[PDB]
């Protein structure tokens, strides 16, 4: 239930998308079909890498050993942007995706 | 003007943990007419605080008196411009976060601004409609004049 | 063997120079002024009495390395004002301060002696 | 081990966390000074943290003109306990651990061996991984 609620892209309550993402582009998720098609294809691939690891790392260890440092380099580029944090951003996950 | 926030606050603690540093004090006030709490460290042996004092708060994004921002570079041959000083205690800080009382679906109704005086922190909570003029990474003073 | 004379750290050579001027392009209006084979001695009244102006916004001094006699010393100054001229003046008046000084020590010692 | 093999020793490491206490609060002439030891140093003066009634900087405040580039780090002190994590006071910090470093500069903590040591993921690591070799050995220099 966690993993869902924190990497589904529930695109069907729409106020959470009003508050988040623009508004030009809360009306395009709320009328493409390819893009909702898209989007519940990246959550079935999450799911099969989710059991793919379980099945790689029983015990069930999170600290792992990888080359790019990606939430520190979220960090960076936030910094960078000068992202705020409070304000609907501008970028489509499709284009994410 | 400039001037983000201006309030009337009441000590009510000094150290409700204890004394964690010899010349630093963590005052923790109250506001009036506005209901904020305040947590703030002031250092005591330059300006010394006790229980009970009302001081009158101002936090502004500038010193100058007309609008222009300072950029950040010290200079005390400056006296032209005849910049705030009609308060006590002044400090220079830089807000770093700005937590909230949002949700999935509702906005926020309280807001609660961190700002850091190169080391002394800050928390001032309160209602959200009048904690607008923060925003993180801004150059924020803080004014203080305790009232007899 | 490779034990340095003891004059070295206070006789200049043939050749070095006493002081050598050279700018700072990183601000306006900055000077570094480098003294050969001197000490906290001067460094420290010069830069003390370089503060006491108040035309003067930077001003220190450092010791690169205890093992060779060098001294530099860094000044910056508000526009229309050198900092030439800042550390003259800083010169003049440590000479007047130690002049008066002397003056009134004099005049001590004779009313303590025989007074 | 992919950890930094050097670090500060015991000297500059017994005496940074002093000069990180919130307490250190630095006169005019004392910033001058440090700011004359400073080889990475832009040339302008910051305005102090206390303005009135007598300019004070901090060692906070210049320990972050000696931290290069705009590094983004989050470490703990030594002396951390396990309830501010968890009760208020997460982001506030009495005690003035957890340190943040933001664009560079040093926003709250205390320097020790486990932010300035050679440890993963330390100051210097994200140093090296993100400036390169010939800024983290300024870096060394000018801390010590």
């Amino acid at each position: 239930k966690a993993f869902e609620k924190k990497f589904r892209f529930d695109y069907t309550n729409e106020r959470a998308l009003r508050r988040t993402l623009q508004e030009d582009l809360v009306k395009d998720v709320l009328s493409n079909a390819h893009i909702q098609n898209e989007l519940e294809r990246e959550f079935e691939r999450m799911r099969e890498d989710r059991e793919v690891l379980r099945v790689i790392f029983p015990t069930g260890d999170s600290k792992v050993v990888l080359p790019c440092n990606l939430l520190r380099m979220i960090w960076n580029a936030q910094k960078i942007f000068h992202i705020n944090p409070r304000l609907p951003s501008d970028l489509h996950p499709i284009k994410v995706v | 003007a400039g001037i983000l926030f201006e309030d009337i606050f009441d000590v009510k603690d000094i150290d409700p943990e204890g004394k964690k540093f010899d010349r630093v004090s963590r005052l923790h006030c109250e506001s009036e007419s506005f209901k904020m709490d305040l947590i703030l460290d002031v250092n005591i042996q330059i300006y010394p605080v006790d229980l009970g004092d009302k001081f009158r708060l101002v936090i502004a994004s500038t010193l100058y008196e007309d609008g222009t921002l300072d950029d950040g570079e010290y200079n005390p041959t400056d006296d032209r411009p005849s910049r705030a000083d009609q308060f006590e205690y002044v400090m220079y800080g830089k807000v770093y976060r700005i937590e909230g009382d949002e949700t999935s679906t509702e906005a926020a109704t309280r807001l609660s601004a961190y700002v850091s005086y190169g080391g002394l922190l800050m928390r001032l909570q309160g209602d959200a409609n009048n904690l607008h003029g923060f925003e993180v990474d801004s150059r924020v003073y803080l004014l203080m004049k305790k009232l007899a | 063997m490779n034990a340095p004379p003891a004059f070295e750290s206070f006789l200049l050579f043939e050749g070095e120079k006493k002081i050598t001027i050279n700018k700072d392009t990183k601000v306006p209006n900055a000077c570094l002024f480098t003294i050969n084979k001197e000490d906290h001695t001067l460094g420290n009244i010069i830069k003390s009495q370089l503060l006491k102006d108040p035309q003067v916004l930077f001003a220190g001094y450092k010791v690169p390395h205890p093992l060779e006699h060098k001294i530099i010393i860094r000044v910056q100054t508000t526009p229309d004002y050198s900092p030439q001229e800042a550390f003259t003046n800083a010169i003049t008046d440590l000479i007047s301060e130690l002049s008066l000084l002397e003056e009134r020590f004099r005049v001590a010692i004779k009313d303590k002696q025989e007074g | 081990s992919n950890r930094p093999v050097m670090g500060i020793v015991q000297d500059t490491l017994t005496a940074v966390r002093k000069f990180t206490k919130r307490d250190v609060f630095l006169e005019r002439g004392e910033v001058m000074n440090l700011l004359m030891f400073l080889s990475t140093w832009d040339g302008k003066v910051p305005q102090p943290a206390i303005l009135k009634p007598r300019p004070l900087w901090t060692g906070k405040q210049i320990f972050s003109l000696i931290i290069p580039g705009h590094i983004n780090c989050i470490r703990t002190h030594s002396t951390h306990p396990d309830d501010e994590d968890s009760g208020p006071y997460k982001h506030i910090s009495p005690g003035d651990t957890k340190v943040v470093v933001e664009n560079g500069e040093l926003i709250m903590g205390i320097l020790c061996k486990k932010s300035l040591g050679t440890s993963a993921g330390s100051l210097v690591h994200i140093s090296y991984l993100e400036m390169g070799h010939d800024i983290t050995r300024l870096f060394y220099s000018n801390i010590q």
